[PDB]
């Protein structure tokens, strides 16, 4: 099918041959399948879903990135990216502490600039921990 | 006779319009509905509540000049 | 036994007519020019349905506690709660009018729309062959006497807050000075203003007007046109999507009094 | 047309109206006194926990 | 018979520019919430709370027309 | 004399306005539809069968236009 | 004579295309309005008073027009 | 249409109404809201009194 | 007589509208097949015979209209 | 009759089809005005005083038409 | 006499509605190809060939507006 | 008497489709020059310049068309 | 004899719409010329060839329109 | 009486689709003419040079109507 491959910039995630995905991208989630477009741009906090031969999927966070969407063999730019079982549902939740407290500790603009991508972060977190229990 | 034959044009125009102006504004609305369900397929059930119920809003004063119609075919001929 | 489809609409579009220079009834081929002519029926209804807005709401109010509330207690706090969400959503002053002003015309409205519901010829059948009324009708809310009473209202309250602080202060200096601090757009801009202003409440009374009377009329003609066998299959589809336009306008009806006051005072 | 007619038509009207609505806006009402109701339930649970 | 016969013809005029102006509104305003709502999810019961706030205003002046149609073709006839 | 004729011209307006309404109506929503699928050819069809619903809704009122509009043609 | 009527035809034609303006117009903005609102949900309370300020001079024309139907349908006619 | 003494009437209505809702049905209300808040934020509270 | 004069005008009328709707709709769903195929060209038989299968639908009602008008202009004459 | 209903007439015309364009014209304006002020959320008071600029251009020439048809219905008739 | 008046009236209506809407339709089809042709040149004999695929069947009904408006100038009157 | 009676109703005609079709051009000319003054906020007092040197020629028909109308209204009839 | 003063009328609808048809398809044309020529300003005497090969497909029926109409002003009248 | 009120009458439609015809053709044409200023500045001076040739052939059309316009007002009278 196809070959997709995943870094955070300092850790390989992924690499090896694959189905389909589906992935979070300038605005928001999208769902995406093979063979549709040529061109590529950000990645705003979400996730990935890696469905390989015989049909096995794998779940990971993305904190950052760019992504390419064009190639056959297509990649992730990640800042900064953690497997989906290096990862937990107890990670997630202190994420979500921790941003629950920043929201009421955020109050001017300049420092919200911080708090929102710290609460994206966290959502970000929640929502792969939630899709890894498939 | 003289009277009748205006009274069906004011009908045919009520509807025709109403028509008309239903129909392009359903067409607007359910363009975006299928540009949307191309994004996240997964949101396709979501998005369809969302646009039933936007479609009942559009087509809510052209179904009165419907009526109307209906009124003028079978009771004022 | 002359019924036709108009004789049914125009006995269906006729209000209890009560003229009050004699205290007489006014049969339907018979209506004055005068004003002291009040209507029982669509009145009487709007009222009785008030009363029964107040009167729930008391006989929770006199008892609500604040555990885990009971399964009535709780729709009427879930209303109390979504009419307290959409003032505060639309309102920074701390006067407490603003409050049960909105809750008064949406569960008011809300109640008069809910009886466009009813089956056409119920209560006017009863109301003529049980007491011998010349005429009834049931949906206060599809009359312009409702609507534009409550606008009415409202205009006045508009006025209120426009005429406190903003009175004194910015209602004179935004009608003098605003927006270019001109001789010549003085006039213009009043005249703008006016019509704006003016045309703010009435399309409160006009709009939900315009819902209720359609929709009571297509019951209407749905009843008087078509035959028994086959009215039921076009009847349920109004009456389904009806819900929504009722719940729709009592909802727009409540919002837009808020937002006029909110940018009378704020 | 005769008027019994039109009164047993919408009798037929009304009954399919009140079976629709029974069986689609009623069983899922109570959403929303579920929801305060398991909220409030859970934030109290943990303050008493907390005072112990 | 012919004042009887126009107000027919105007009340139809009335409601089919009515028809037209309503549906076309919502239409468009409707779409743009659509396609709102396909981009984040999560803001659909904000978006269409605001949703509702503007078609008030879009629908308040297609109201006084149709309202002001049935009021001609029933009240003066 | 003067009423058939008449009869034929209220029957063109129906039909030619909802000629217009149908015609525009499909070609906004089609346009969607080959945007999308153009974009989504994997998922061409699901979005015909959508395309099929939101069909039926956008000719609801242009095809009883239509049909109204053959009563006033062949019905009288 | 035919006077009444055509006076009502007259307030109908100015009123119904003041519908179809009030309601095209206010259908386009709000539809801005709400695009921005999805861009940036906190920032609702600002647009939507600039949307009342522009909306504001939208329907000038179209309620004066509507106030001189009224004029010519109960004042005149 | 029928525009009658009953608008006047009305808004005399409306405005008791509005009285009505205003000195019996809303005045009473605001408290238990509250609260149920502070009985679930003293907990946090507590928790993290412990903590410290 | 007055039914000939009468009968061309109502043929022209229909079939004018007729030409209008047909073209303008082809013209709008086209656009977005070559936009679309100018992106990748892979698509463009597939995407030509959607193309097909949604302008048959397109010209289903504007040729009712265009044999009504035949029938109009040449039978009825 | 024909004196004064023709003039009704005429202010009817000129004035609705003043609400047409005044309305849409300040629609597709104000479109790019809020568009622009979700871009720059603190450029407002830069692109509302250009607004101002465009928008009194936008309505000098429909206000021509509706001071004149209140002279028509004022003046004349 | 009473004849050619109409007639000519009639193609005149024919010509005038075909005439929006060949130039119309064109004008959407040639603008998306024209983008097209900016977007990917070297392909622009390609996308010209299916552009005058496209243009032969919006130019179908129009072409028999403008036939019969012919036929009605210069054979009925 | 229905000579010059009718030729207010020709003014009427000629200065409202000119309205309409002022204000139109000009607000999809402002339109662009507000989304251009969004893009480069440093560049609006040069689009500004080239949107009074276009709006000019937008306005150059419409302008005399109002002009006749106004002569035909108060030199003529 | 009356049947030149309907001969003035029916040209001036046909070169009204022709106008009308053959002035909005230019621009629409015209504009996605300048948006090509502002992408890529070294291509511009190629799509003006292009672009002139489109404009007298646009102006295929208009300029018949105009053709007849001007033949039935003078020639028929 | 009535021969030169219809003369006027017919000008009056010409020169007012003449006038929409303009207004709206250069208001996109110069709309995408601010767009292709506003993304490359420096290249003003040849864009509108393009902008005068592609203007030319948008009035051409336009402004023979409303030399036939004039003509018909003053010179048939």
């Amino acid at each position: 099918t196809y070959h997709l491959d995943v870094v955070s910039a300092e850790q390989q995630m992924f690499s090896g041959l694959v189905e389909k995905i589906q992935v979070t991208g300038s605005e928001g989630e999208l769902g995406i399948y093979p063979g549709h477009a040529p061109l590529l741009t950000a990645i705003k906090p979400g996730m990935i879903r890696i469905v390989k031969q015989h049909g096995h999927e794998e779940f990971i966070y993305l904190s950052g990135g760019i992504l390419e969407v064009q190639p056959g063999n297509v990649t992730v730019l990640a800042d900064t990216a953690i497997r989906g079982q290096d990862l937990d549902e107890a990670r997630a939740m202190e994420a979500k502490r921790k941003a629950e407290e920043h929201i009421s500790s955020s109050h001017g603009d300049v420092d919200y600039a911080q708090a929102s991508a710290e609460l994206a972060k966290a959502i970000a977190q929640l929502r792969v921990i939630e899709l890894t229990k498939k | 006779n003289l009277n009748m034959d205006l009274l069906y044009m004011a009908a045919a125009v009520m509807m025709g319009l109403a028509a008309i102006g239903a129909a392009i504004g359903i067409g607007i609305l359910g363009g975006k509905f299928l540009e949307g369900a191309a994004r996240q397929p997964d949101l396709i059930p979501l998005l369809r509540t969302q646009f039933f119920i936007v479609m009942g809003l559009v087509d809510a004063i052209p179904m009165i000049a419907v009526g109307l119609g209906l009124y003028v075919m079978f009771a004022v001929a | 036994e002359n019924m036709t489809p108009q004789d049914y609409i125009g006995h269906h579009l006729n209000n209890l007519q009560l003229d009050l220079r004699t205290f007489a009834s006014l049969v339907d081929p018979q209506n004055p020019p005068a004003y002291w002519t009040i209507n029982i029926d669509s009145f009487m209804f709007s009222v009785v349905l008030g009363l029964l807005f107040l009167v729930l709401f008391r006989s929770v109010a006199k008892k609500a506690t604040s555990g885990v509330p009971g399964k009535f207690q709780t729709a009427i706090e879930l209303v109390i709660g979504f009419v307290n969400g959409s003032v505060k959503d639309m309102y920074h002053g701390k006067s407490k009018l603003i409050a049960p002003l909105a809750l008064t015309i949406f569960v008011w409205v809300f109640l008069m729309n809910l009886m466009d519901l009813l089956p056409i010829d119920l209560l006017p059948y009863i109301a003529e062959h049980v007491l011998g009324l010349p005429a009834l009708r049931v949906v206060p809310s599809a009359d312009v006497n409702v609507t534009l009473s409550m606008a009415l209202g409202v205009f006045i309250l508009i006025l209120f807050y426009s005429i406190k602080m903003k009175g004194i202060g910015g209602f004179t200096k935004e009608l003098t000075l605003q927006p270019f601090n001109h001789w010549a757009f003085i006039p213009v801009n009043l005249i703008l203003e006016g019509v704006s202003l003016l045309s703010k409440p009435v399309s409160l009374g006009l709009r939900l007007f315009g819902n209720m009377y359609a929709g009571e009329l297509i019951f209407i003609l749905i009843a008087g046109l078509l035959p028994w066998w086959s009215q039921w299959i076009l009847n349920v589809p109004w009456a389904i999507f009806h819900i929504l336009i009722i719940t729709l306008q009592a909802f727009i009806f409540m919002v837009l009094t808020i937002v006029y006051l909110s940018m009378a005072s704020e | 047309m005769n008027l019994n007619a039109t009164i047993l038509g919408q009798a037929i009207a009304f009954v399919l109206f009140v079976l629709f609505a029974m069986k689609y806006v009623w069983p899922p009402l109570m959403a929303a006194i579920e929801k305060r109701q398991k909220e409030i339930a859970d934030g109290l649970a943990s303050a008493e926990r907390a005072h112990k």
